């Protein structure tokens, strides 16, 4: 009658610091561009939704 | 310096080592391999930091803390492996591809090794393989242990040692139970001999009703040590968490050479290709369409071969090994 | 000791070394290897029992009988083996898996090896592949060889050894033929030089008629020892069976330790079964029904899968791995 | 003795070592394996012939020629490589099977090894795979690297070596840069520090217009040697060639001994026959109709199996491992 008690249990493991999945839900997708525009003789850059 | 059920000892048996593994990280991308066993490195005696020698226990009955030197200990997978570097608890080398890893120490004639299970296998960084990173080629994103001592990969967590039992304490005589302490050492008794009786004998002391040497047991208090979470020890009564040390060798983020593979003749028709390739290792060609339907098609080559790839008006995307992508236009 | 015709010696040919091999046994199923080889070992000069010291055949023409140490012998397969008894005639060692069995003397510089070839294939027992016996599991019958050195395994019939020439006993000079036996050792000689002519010589003798040093034979009257009956030696005229020596290290049942596979899952439906199966290694699946048609089916499975079982009436019965067969009935 | 860039020296990483392989020969039928690095062995140290030494580049700013002994290198690929002979710049070993050869000396601790990608597979001459010659079987024509050391296979070219520069030959005081000639050695210096500058300086001697070291170069006049066309050596302005050395060991034919397979057992019927074949390992059969058209076939086979071919009136030849061809006739 000699009783033991015997437990586990999990964890991270130590370096899952770099090695580690990460799961997402993502949403509409919203889309910004860059342009360059040039009329006549001056141009310019701008990024736009 | 705990002393642990290694699964396999020098000989065939699963038995009582200082130096059995219990866990063993093989993921940095240079193959560098961290392993943990219960003895110590890189401190003398008292646990001052010494490199060239380490501590472990003893096997003995008095059970205290012996000593030795690095240029005795050696680490093998399937041939003899490389140390790295050491700190404390962990160990760090670069091994070859086995299926087992085997830490031994040759105290002369006094060979002591464990062997734990892994199976450690060749990896490799980039969309080839490759045996040795080459001289010349690009440089990627990768990963390896840090060979650097004070680095830190995590924490682990130490406890007081729990009762550690013994029979040289104990004797039989005349059918009555002794127990004969080392020297000078307040060692903590306990037993039922009918009644449950307990205390502290430091010299040889006599007991009543008890009529089997199995029926108690004697062992010393040293409260003055810190022992791993191993799961070959019973633990103390009170098993709080006491002390935290580093795991070293943090696997850190760095760049490594990787071959760029021979760049493909294109042969040409009607809406499409034939890519002719050449490959001495194992090396990922990957194909996709760039309309609605991907199409992409990834698959692992050998030799010299060639493949044929329909291509639309909106074009088809290729990369081979770790070349940049290439993109094509049908006519 | 004699000395055989060992195909391979150290470098690429087949030579006369006194330490061939000629048989080799490898049934244990903990991997133990029997190897028997012309060489006998645990004897001293006299052949009286030293375990620290073997004797062995000599590269001379005197050729008596040598000796060297334990500790100078060396077994390897692939890589080193260790050995675990010696017995005489007979060698018992533990190897990694190979293609080929070697034995080494390195009497310093002088090196004298023999390899014959024998797929040694790791061996397991149990229906579950594994690297080794596990710490934890069922105990179930083996038959391993037994390391004890006084077992019998068997007799092997050992004779007197037959002529052995020699060509420092011959020599020619002037055209004429004259023996020269090395001191006090009465040296048998024959041979046709025209008419036949046969005698003992044991100082240095003319001979007549004798024209080329091929022509003769000499040999010493060796009949104080008993040599084993190979393949590789020409017998005595007189071949009867003069000894019988105990084949060592006999193959004796115990017990070994196998490991438990995980336990299958059990996800159900109508008549039947789909049992979700996790195995490191290839494990053995075996099922059957318990109607007049066993309709059983044998697997060897690795990784983890899924298996679909139809389960009738009079139900089904599966064995996993080391574990008992378990019963079941379909509603 | 020049030193290159070998891509895998002891540790992890390509650097400069005396010892560097650049290519491998492999091709002879017994597994003789030809290397040249770029050490030179056989010579004393002013070149003149000594088996038991050799002579190698230094690891010092001085940059003379060192020596060592033969029985310090060693060569491996799997396992060791057993030494077979050596000329010069040249090496030849056996060894077993790998994917990548390693020369290694070592100097007592100081050890330098060279590892270069090879894949040496076992290869064997024949009609049947063995992995060892067989004792008895018959004599074939084959093909094997001539152990004399005074054979030519051809020869290689070499030149008057190139500029090689130094930084202890440099220092910077003051914000100017002084040379620093080793004792007696005529050192020519040049670099533009500003305008064009070119000399030879014996002794510390000072320029003006300089203020960073890595503006000028120093190195020694040492025309008397001529060193191999490697491609990590920047070479003279005038690389004509000036001299032509043997490659030894040349690959000469001769006869190799092969096994004779089990002989078949002809199990027959009408118009045809059943071949009973037994084969330890995998040997070939080919057989070809003796009509109009050949129908030839070839297939290795292991293990014991049986095939049905059908013979016509023309008849059927077969061909089984070594043995001659057989010819049969259809009634």
């Amino acid at each position: 009658e000699n009783t033991q008690l015997s437990e586990a249990y999990v964890e991270f493991a130590p370096d899952c610091t770099i090695d580690h999945a990460v799961a997402l839900k993502v949403h509409t997708a919203a889309l910004k561009v860059g342009l360059r525009i040039v009329y006549g003789n001056t141009t310019a850059h701008l990024d736009t939704f | 310096p705990y002393l642990g059920f290694c699964p396999y000892c020098r000989h065939s048996a699963p038995c009582f080592s200082p130096i059995k593994i219990e866990n063993v990280w093989d993921e940095s991308d240079d193959g560098s391999i961290r392993i943990q066993v219960s003895a110590q490195f890189g401190y003398n005696q008292a646990g001052t930091a010494d490199v060239t020698k380490f501590r472990y226990m003893s096997f003995d009955h008095d059970h205290d803390i012996k000593e030795d030197s690095m240029d005795k200990i050696a680490i093998s997978t399937s041939g003899p492996c490389r140390r790295l570097g050491h700190k404390g608890y962990f160990l760090l080398a670069q091994c070859p591809p086995g299926d087992s890893v085997t830490v031994s120490i040759t105290s002369g004639a006094s060979e002591n090794s464990c062997t734990v299970e892994k199976k450690i296998r060749r990896k490799f960084v980039g969309r080839e393989e490759y045996l040795f990173p080459p001289v010349h080629g690009k440089l990627v994103k990768c990963h390896v242990y840090d060979h650097l001592k004070e680095t830190s990969a995590g924490y682990i967590t130490m406890h007081r040692p729990g009762p550690h039992a013994y029979k040289s304490y104990l004797e039989e005589a005349s059918g009555e139970v002794y127990i004969k302490p080392p020297s000078g050492k307040n060692v903590t008794y306990e037993c039922k001999c009918g009644d449950y009786s307990t205390g502290i004998v430091s010299t040889r002391t006599k007991m009543n009703g008890c009529t089997k040497a199995k029926q108690c047991i004697a062992y010393k208090s040293d409260q003055t040590k810190w022992v791993f979470n191993s799961p070959d020890l019973i633990r103390h009564t009170d098993h709080s968490v006491q002390g935290k040390l580093h795991i070293p060798f943090r696997l850190t983020p760095t760049v490594c050479p990787v071959p760029l593979a021979h760049t493909p003749t294109v042969t040409k028709w009607f809406k499409g290709i034939t890519l002719h390739l050449t490959a001495t290792r194992p090396t990922l060609l990957t194909t996709r369409k760039l309309g609605l339907r991907a199409d992409a098609t990834a698959e692992w080559i050998t030799g010299t071969t060639s493949r044929n790839f329909s291509v639309g008006r909106e074009g088809l995307e290729y990369v081979w090994g770790n070349h940049e992508p290439v993109r094509v236009w049908a006519q």
